[PDB]
């Protein structure tokens, strides 16, 4: 037996007028927790992973300043309630420093037959240069979970080794730095199967 | 070119014949393989028991699609925004799935001429009200369906018959009726949606030139409010049509307002 704890904290997020912000939290604890974002609307999606131990708030499109506030992510057992915050912050289109995250190349549709390799197509820049991560159905996708499998590339795209019927869905690459956060316009990959 | 256990024209896709597979069509050169989904125009699946779920990916390479089915089978969810990229659907046929439930904003982008939700285990809900209130106006043919729903007892409630207190269309309010502003100059207008349950509410007014801000005034229960202002007007945007809209699960309410500028 054990309480809630966080694994994965969301972080603060800087983003711009008419895009996309997500924040992933995640718990862990036995028995298994529930964890949980704090008016329904369109703009405000949570999905759920890991049994509902995991949740992504994704907020799209981004309106400003009405969206701009303190999120919380809520892990809950029968041994305890945990809380955890993060703030969303939205900038104007004019109000966007130079090195504001840009996504100069976005990644394309592709198909690919399962077991064959398929590489997702990302560049960005900014000041600082900045750093590329993926997201795969809204849900953020993580490299050291595969293993060796799903490569993130230094130019910025990512690398799927052996295809898989699972990897199949729409797939958005997000440049990210301490100017704020930028996300690509979605990318379907297809996975032929027989 | 076709998935097995289909029958794949130029122009349609019938996959009848029973199956245990739950993988949406896929036919199969990246751009070839969506000039040769454009040119659908019809789905038809039925008898996929393990068919559960229906993904917004599965959907958008068939742009040109005008009718799916899928009947009889194991359908239990349609993800959000599944038919966006789906702009000529006009028939669906739903029916004899695992259905519990279905949203309006499936088919907000669409104009349903036929939408079929025959013998799905439908239970009675705020969230399926839409279809009641479609039934009344005569909307994409739900008329004529015999639809049912089904209270946590057990009982089978006939669906013009369902009732649940506080569930309703959202109302929507706006300050001006239209709205006269000198170019350079700032102008504020307010949009307010009610309802229960209570609507989310937005100035759906992207496709605007000048700099403009939301901004939300009022969440107590029952009434949402927002502000948008409109900053440094550019006389780009004269005749423009500011437009809000307020909904909740039942449906949607929108208001609009002329704006000149000069
Ligand atoms: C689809 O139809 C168009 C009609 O102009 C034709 O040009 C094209 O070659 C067709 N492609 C396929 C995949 O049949």
């Amino acid at each position: 037996e054990s309480p809630p704890v966080f694994i994965k904290k969301p972080v603060d997020q800087i983003g711009v007028s008419g895009g996309v912000a997500s924040f992933v939290c995640q718990a862990t604890g036995d028995p298994k927790p529930r964890v949980t974002w704090n008016v329904n609307s369109q703009r405000f999606e949570t999905i759920e992973f890991d049994e509902s131990a995991g949740a992504v708030l994704r907020i799209q499109p981004l309106r400003t300043p009405r969206d701009e506030n303190i999120y919380e992510c809520v892990a809950q057992n029968p041994h305890g309630e945990v809380t955890v915050h993060a703030k969303l912050t939205v900038l104007r289109e004019d109000q966007l420093p130079p090195g504001f995250p840009n996504i100069d190349m976005g990644p394309q549709l592709k198909v690919v037959e399962r077991t064959r390799t398929a590489t997702m197509l990302c560049a960005a820049s900014g000041n600082p240069d900045p750093e590329i991560t993926w997201f795969k159905d809204f849900l953020p996708v993580d490299p050291s979970t595969s293993n060796g499998r799903i490569k993130q590339l230094r130019s910025g795209g990512l690398q799927i080794e052996s295809s898989e019927e699972t990897d199949q869905g729409k797939y958005e690459c997000v440049a990210s730095n301490s100017a704020g956060v930028r996300y690509s316009s979605p990318a379907n990959l297809y996975v032929r199967v027989r | 070119g076709c998935p097995a256990n289909c029958l794949c024209s130029k122009t349609d896709i019938n996959c009848k014949k029973p199956d245990d597979g739950n993988l949406f069509p896929l036919l199969e050169t990246s751009i070839q393989i969506t000039d040769i989904s454009r040119n659908i125009t019809s789905i038809h699946i039925e008898n996929w028991k393990n068919l559960q779920t229906l993904n917004a990916v599965d959907m958008e390479l068939y742009t040109g699609l005008q009718r799916l089915t899928i009947r009889n089978s194991g359908l239990r969810n349609i993800q959000p925004r599944a038919f966006a990229k789906n702009p000529h659907l006009r028939y669906i046929d739903l029916s004899g799935n695992r259905l519990t439930t279905l949203s309006w904003q499936l088919f907000q982008t669409l104009r349903l001429f036929d939408l079929r939700l025959e013998r799905n285990p439908f239970q009675c809900s705020c969230d399926i009200r839409w279809i009641q209130l479609w039934q009344e106006k005569g909307e994409a043919n739900l008329q004529s369906q015999q639809l049912h729903c089904m209270n946590l007892d057990t009982a089978v409630i006939l669906l013009r018959n369902m009732n649940i207190t506080q569930c309703d269309l959202p109302e929507i309010s706006v300050s001006h009726v239209n709205l006269t502003v000198r170019e350079g100059e700032n102008a504020v207008i307010t949009c307010q949606g009610s309802g229960s349950p209570l609507p989310d509410v937005d100035w759906t007014v992207a496709d605007l030139h000048s700099i403009n801000t939301h901004q939300t005034n009022l969440q107590w229960t029952n009434v949402h409010a927002i502000q948008l202002t409109l900053v440094n007007v550019t006389s780009e945007d004269n005749g423009f049509l500011l437009t809000c809209i307020a909904e909740n699960v039942v449906g949607m309410s929108q208001a609009s307002v002329l704006l000149t500028v000069y």
